[PDB]
């Protein structure tokens, strides 16, 4: 469960606003958002499977 | 939709403008070029690569 060993945690970290690849094109965050990685939550929260 | 009548009002005639033609929430698309840079968007312009 520890955070550094989630196979998730480079694909939220890339799909991150504070990413300029992200950032730079409107399309590209609604890309991650489909992709179920919404990129305006917390790291954690990013990667949680709910329920 | 039958008629378009003027209303005049210069400042919704510019919120208009951007949502529709500067900074619309999903632009038009543009597929990349040699001799263009990839921005779909005049917002995305000068929020990321101002000069
Ligand atoms: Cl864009």
């Amino acid at each position: 469960e520890d955070v550094r060993k989630n196979r998730l945690k480079p694909l939220a970290t890339y799909c991150s606003v504070n990413n300029p690849e992200i950032s730079f094109k409107v399309t590209n965050e609604m890309q991650c958002r489909e992709n179920s990685i919404d990129p305006t939550k917390p790291l954690a929260e990013r990667m949680k499977i709910e329920n | 939709c039958s008629i378009i009548k003027g209303t005049g009002n210069f400042d919704k005639c510019v919120s208009q403008v951007e949502s529709i033609l500067v900074a619309p929430k999903l632009p038009l698309p543009a597929n990349i070029e040699a001799a263009s840079s990839g921005f779909e968007s005049v917002d995305q312009v000068f929020r990321f690569a101002s000069s």
